[PDB]
């Protein structure tokens, strides 16, 4: 049950995915600019 | 003609014909018994032997015992001589105020109407209760079906409609109790007498009332419904009144179809159910319908076995309704009264050309923020409700006031709450529910909705706990 | 501050984990419920096209 | 002759197949050479189904079967009162024969809706809980519902225990006659039983019927209906029974055992379809009659057994839709101590409200508003509501076999509602109850039976009752 | 009679007799075998024919091989000359020392005792051992359920329980290996050989053991149980003891009937399990009770499929259960023996009404004060840690050492009497040893040897 949260779907996966996009997007965003 | 019972098994009979095989759906005549034991014709078995289906208790029935064929279905009288009187499956009077003295009398199996036939207009049909009213209307002339598990307000919401639409009502009315507890019509013949709705003493009665219930065979319970129907199809066609048809219950009707399925030879289908189920029930549920000779609104109360909506009964009989009332054990076990469920309760009416633009946003609107609340119960069981935004704390406070808003004290429920039952006209219920939406009572605590009527009740509840 | 934040903080995932413990209870009883009725539903689809013959 | 006899074609399964009987009705009962009794279930062209009551080990193929004349009938009359009988009406206690010049067929149907009246008069339990907040009246169904182990069968037993206060007096009207259905039930648990009212004195208004759980299925399956005749000729011969079910899971389950091996559509886990009007068919023989009937009535107490209290389960809803209420018995609240563990927010009673007497009444309904109000709280006002729901639950409790006469629980809550027990650590609320009852149970007679006759709390009553409560709180601990 | 076998499928046999067909539970003995074939009847099929499930295998079968039946069901040997032995479920010697030479035989299928032959009042078997005595005691006559099962030291248990019963009590034991592993049940064999339980040299074997192995057909393991208990029953009814009859697996027992249903044809109940589950499990456990001559209490050991409670095996065994021993692998890592769960071993019988209002007391105390430890143990104040102190020393003084351990740890056995039981358990909740150090009360028996060990 290693990906058992977001695997479920749900509120618990579904933020957990816009948190990992929130802060990817800040980092690809703070990469590209550095490029 | 005449034959011989050949087999017996608990409420199925295999009788043998010599001479003159009855027709399908006839009535035979058992001879020799004390009280009137009736068997309907279901099968044509081949060798002259029918299988049918017996109205009454099949003890002491013995295998050589004679039958007569009526030559013609169960006919029930039917007429304004059967008002504020009772009769069981097979139109006798079980009331002991003597014989039914209708003119004419009309067999329980008929055709379903036309398609030439059909109305289509949607007038609303104001009950005084909140949730029912804002989220689901009822339409007049339509077909209302309560869903509901054990034990969750399934009677008294009917009871509740009966005195909210019933007693004021223009035309007649029909209650058939199909597989319901005894001393529940008991309850309800003495009620509807003590207020003047039943007349002993002469022909002012204003409801007709048929009665198979859980004690009776399961072919009393089958047909105890086509009965009510064959009662309200008189009113209806050959009257052109409008009728009320409360049925309570017609998951019984399927259920005991079950019941003799089984004796009847026929493989089953899923959860044990006569393969015939759909097609039974849309037999059935066909003749309960308004046409342009006249008008039928049909309340129905359908259990839900094991709270199980997906069960095959309360999911084929979710096709025939206009609108549907759903309780929940859930929203009943938090104190919400009735507990209809919001977002699983549907009409057809809600339509803005139907009820109004206002109307329609408010219920809109009142089902979107529930949803809302609902999406974020996960994070608020678990994480608690700290960590919530301030526009979700302030959805979650919206949304609990709006749910403690749509319970409802009833005028049948007093008994046993105290409570004066509160009666909600349409346009107050929209007016609370958009000022709860608009944000003008953030303020007030979510237990002063609870409970009331109006939402200046509201108010004055929230004033006095202060 | 510290020592506010870290028991308030303590005694918040305590009660998640509580309530986490509560919810998988629950879930546990209405997970065994389904699987006895999955077993029997599917011993009654062979045992009725079993009769059938 | 094949006429009034039959040979068995086979045997096993539990059902014999039996050629010959061709004068035979349906449902009536046969007789075996090996002295076995049966019910012909199935009248076939070529056979009879008979459903045996006892082993199949006892017919062999080719044993002679007579028949009876008789449909199903049991002996009922006041004959069987203090003796314990089987599913067919033979003692089993070695007292000798039941002297019953009456019987009375198994499966007569229910009184309908004429025959009726609602039902008025309080069916004392002698518990707290119950007759204050989950009140029964003659003539009701009430279901006692809950897992293993949680105290269903103690009220059932407490009941029958009271109802001596009563069956002792002089008032015709007011006595109730106990019967108790005990199906697959341990044997050992039954004779426990059996002493244990005999010891009460308890038994000689009590009727025991026992199919336990080394009886073949379709004894378990007869009992109740057997119970519910026996029961049924007092409610028709103007007096009142009241009949407990311990308890219809287990005849339930013991008639999907005789449906699977009669080879019957499955449905839900396994439950044949009838298995609803199996219950229906059976509790709805407990009425109210009204005075053109004789007046008499049968109460029923249907016990149900829940698995990890689930009560959304099938045999669950299925007997809460026949019945008039419930009483929820809770495991957590059994585990913390809370004896009887009765879940107030959960236990209802429907139709039993408009029986309950006047004084009960006056203290009981702020006990609920105020044990309401506890459970919605659970500043200075909310811990006062605290408080007050703490001492009310404490003085809910109650021990085994001591049922309480109705104005003595009136002056115990009384003394709880009305707040003079506020200053004492819920600790101690118990204590004070037991030294309180003993109190009014000696010095004060003439108050307890004041509220006795008038059925109400009088204003001098009232006063009494304020002076006495104030006077022993003072001198207590 | 004779008839002859007509179908041969599987474990079921259909066998007809032209003349005097055999009641249903009857013994048939299938003629020229090299060994012995039973066939038990279950059904009159009709014509003449009856079906039967077969006791052993059926490969060599011929239709038309001549079959007698015996004209009672399976009668096995009972009597002290059982004790010590090893039999199967036809009551034959599988132990290789000879035939079990007694002078009665009993019919395996017998009814339970009648309704005026039960004891109308619950009492208590002492066992001798202080956790099961005291928290979780055994009704003399009731089904008690053995929770846990490798690495606990449940064989240790049972052979504790049978000598203790055999020294306290004077009554005898059965052990009932339904679905027993052939290897578990040797090392069974051997293990109660050297611990003095079963005596191959003279008459003093306090055990009786009943097998039926896992590559026995479900009817065997079906009636396994039954042969157990009617040793078990003369033991009780003709010598007048309080005898033991252990049950191994339960679950086991309930999966063996419900094969021989699903064999016989019968369509299954809920969760595959056998329409006749209710019954089976009653008209097995009705007879183990109290009678006016004596008593059969049994230890039942309970296995619950998926670990869901509510599973019907469990939930029809646990119907009958008067009460449970749990034996937990986390209570003996630290070293206590027996592993007895001292908060999760119930009993009904603990009630004031029952074991009297002074042992009650003293077991809520106790268990009160290991609630209260593990609660403290939650999150390692004046008090907390004098509680502390006495549940670690209540924790010491469940344990206790056995006499069948003896030759392995050296030390003796102690059989605790009930009055010294409780006794102790007072005096070390009223305080009466807080200056002792906590491992004094370390496999020990009563209280005295805990304060002669703290002399030391
Ligand atoms: N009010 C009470 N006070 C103290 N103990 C009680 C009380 N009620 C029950 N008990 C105890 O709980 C034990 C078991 O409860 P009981 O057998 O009466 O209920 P049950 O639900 O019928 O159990 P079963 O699962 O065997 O059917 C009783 O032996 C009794 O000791
Ligand atoms: N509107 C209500 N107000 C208060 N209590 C209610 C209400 N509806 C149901 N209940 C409670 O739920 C119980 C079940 O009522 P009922 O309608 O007879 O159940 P069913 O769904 O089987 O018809 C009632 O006795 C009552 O205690
Ligand atoms: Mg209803
Ligand atoms: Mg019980």
């Amino acid at each position: 049950g290693a990906g058992s949260i977001r695997e479920a779907g749900g509120a618990f996966g579904k933020r957990e995915q816009a948190e990992e996009e929130r802060y990817f997007r800040a980092q690809s965003r703070e990469q590209l600019a550095a490029l | 003609a005449t034959g011989r019972i050949v087999a017996v098994i608990g409420a199925v009979v295999d009788v043998q014909f010599d001479e003159g095989l009855p027709p399908i759906l006839n009535a035979l005549e058992v001879q020799g018994r004390e009280t009137r034991l009736v068997l309907e014709v279901a099968q044509h078995l081949g060798e002259s032997t029918v299988r049918t289906i017996a109205m009454d208790g099949t003890e002491g029935l013995v295998r050589g015992q004679k039958v007569l064929d009526s030559g013609a279905p169960i006919k029930i009288p039917v007429g304004p001589e059967t008002l504020g009187r009772i009769m069981n499956v097979i139109g006798e009077p079980i009331d002991e105020r003597g014989p039914i003295k209708t003119k004419q009398f009309a067999p329980i199996h008929a055709e379903a109407p036309e398609f030439m036939e059909m109305s289509v207009e949607q007038e609303i049909l104001v009950t005084g209760i909140k949730v029912v009213d804002l989220l689901a209307p009822y339409a007049k002339g339509g077909k209302i079906g309560l869903f509901g598990g054990a034990g969750v307000g399934k009677t008294v919401l009917i009871m509740e409609l009966i005195n909210n639409v019933a007693k004021a009502h223009g035309g007649y009315s029909v209650f058939a109790g199909v597989g319901e507890r005894t001393r529940e019509g008991n309850d309800l013949y003495h009620e509807m007498i003590e207020s003047g709705v039943i007349n002993l003493k002469d022909a002012t009665s204003k409801v007709a009332l048929v009665y198979g219930q859980m004690n009776e065979p399961p072919g009393a319970r089958a047909r105890v419904a086509l009965t009510g129907l064959t009662v309200a199809e008189y009113f209806r066609d050959q009257e052109g009144q409008d009728v009320l048809l409360f049925i309570d219950n017609i998951f019984r009707f399927t259920q005991a179809g079950s019941e003799v399925s089984a004796l009847l030879g026929r493989i089953p289908s899923a959860v044990g159910y006569q393969p015939t189920l759909a097609t039974d029930m849309g037999t059935m549920q066909e003749r309960i319908t308004t046409t342009k000779k006249g008008s039928i609104t049909s309340v129905q109360a359908i259990y839900v076995p094991a709270d199980d909506l997906t069960d095959p009964a309360p999911a084929t009989t979710f096709a025939h309704l206009d609108a549907t009332t759903v309780l929940s054990r859930a929203i009943a076990e938090l104190g919400i009264y009735p507990a209809v469920d919001p977002l699983d309760s549907t009409s057809r009416i809600m339509d803005p050309n139907i009820v109004g633009s206002e109307h329609y946003d408010v219920a809109r609107g009142v089902q979107k923020i529930l949803q809302d609340y609902k999406s974020l119960q996960d994070i608020i069981a678990i994480l608690g409700m700290d960590e919530l935004s301030e526009e979700d704390k302030l959805t979650v406070s919206r949304a609990r006031k709006i749910q403690r808003f749509l319970s409802q004290p009833f005028q049948v429920a007093e008994v046993f709450t105290g409570h004066m039952g509160k009666l909600v006209p349409l346009k107050e219920t929209i007016k609370g529910f958009q000022q709860i939406l608009a944000g003008e009572y953030d303020h007030l605590p979510e237990q002063a909705f609870y409970m009331v009527g109006p939402i200046e009740e509201a108010v004055a509840k929230a004033d006095k706990l202060a | 501050s510290t020592t506010s934040e870290q028991s308030a903080r303590m005694t918040a995932m305590d009660n998640a984990s509580k309530n986490a413990s509560e919810m998988i209870d629950k879930l546990t009883l209405t997970f065994n419920r389904t699987r006895q009725a999955v077993i029997t539903k599917e011993l009654i689809e062979i045992i009725s096209g079993a009769a059938a013959l | 002759d094949l006429e009034e006899t039959g040979r068995v074609l086979s045997i096993g399964d539990g059902i014999a197949r039996v050629h010959g009987l061709r004068n035979v009705q349906a449902e009536e009962m046969v007789e075996f050479s090996s002295g076995l009794k049966g019910m012909s279930l199935n009248l076939e062209p070529d056979n009879v189904g008979v459903v045996v009551f006892g082993n199949d080990k006892l017919i062999k193929e080719g044993d002679i079967v007579k028949r009876t004349g008789a449909i199903v009938d049991v002996p009922v009359g006041e004959e069987l009162l203090g003796r314990v009988v089987d599913a067919l009406g033979n003692a089993i206690d070695g007292k000798g024969p039941i002297g019953s010049k009456t019987r009375r067929r198994v499966g007569l149907k229910a009184p309908g809706i004429i025959p009726r009246i609602s039902v008025r008069e309080p069916m004392q339990t002698g518990i707290k809980a119950v007759d204050s907040l989950v009140p029964i009246g003659r003539g009701q169904r009430e279901l006692i519902i809950g897992d293993r182990q949680t105290g269903k069968t103690s009220i059932a037993i407490d009941t029958i225990i009271n109802q001596k206060r009563f069956n002792d007096g002089s008032d015709e009207k007011k006595k109730l006659y106990c019967i108790y259905v005990a199906i697959g039930q341990k044997r050992s648990t039954v004779a426990q039983l059996v002493k244990r009212l005999t010891d009460a004195d308890a038994m000689k208004y009590t009727i025991v019927v026992s199919a336990t759980a080394s009886d073949a299925a379709p004894l378990q399956y007869l009992a109740p209906y057997s119970g519910c005749s026996m029961g049924e000729y007092f409610r028709d011969n103007g007096k009142h029974a009241l009949i407990i079910y311990d308890d219809l899971s287990k005849q339930a389950v013991a008639y999907r055992q005789m449906s699977l091996l009669l080879r019957r559509p499955p449905g839900r886990e396994a439950y044949p379809g009838d298995v609803f009007y199996l219950h229906s068919r059976l509790l709805e023989r407990a009425a109210k009659m009204n005075d053109a009937f004789g007046g008499g009535s049968l109460t029923a107490l249907p016990v149900i057994e829940t698995q990890a209290g689930d009560v959304s389960a099938y045999i669950p809803t299925n007997v809460i839709s026949i019945t008039d209420g419930q009483i929820f018995l809770e495991t957590e609240l059994f585990y913390k101590g809370i004896r009887p563990a009765i879940n107030v927010g959960l236990s209802v009673s429907r139709v039993g409200s408009a029986a309950q007497t006047r004084a009960m009444k006056q203290v009981a309904g702020t006990m609920k508003l105020e044990l309401a109000q506890y459970r919605e709280v659970a500043d200075a006002a909310t811990q006062q509501l605290l408080s007050r729901g703490v001492r009310l639950t404490e003085l809910l409790k109650q021990g085994q076999y001591s049922p309480m006469a109705i104005e003595e629980q009136v002056a115990v809550i009384y003394a709880g509602v009305r707040g003079y027990l506020d200053k004492l650590e819920p600790s101690k609320i118990t204590k004070f109850e037991n030294a309180f009852l003993s109190h009014v149970v000696s010095q004060h007679q003439a108050l307890l039976g004041t509220i006795r006759a008038d059925g109400k709390i009088s204003e001098q009553s009232d006063a009494k009752l304020k002076e006495i409560v104030t006077n022993f709180l003072a001198g207590f601990e």
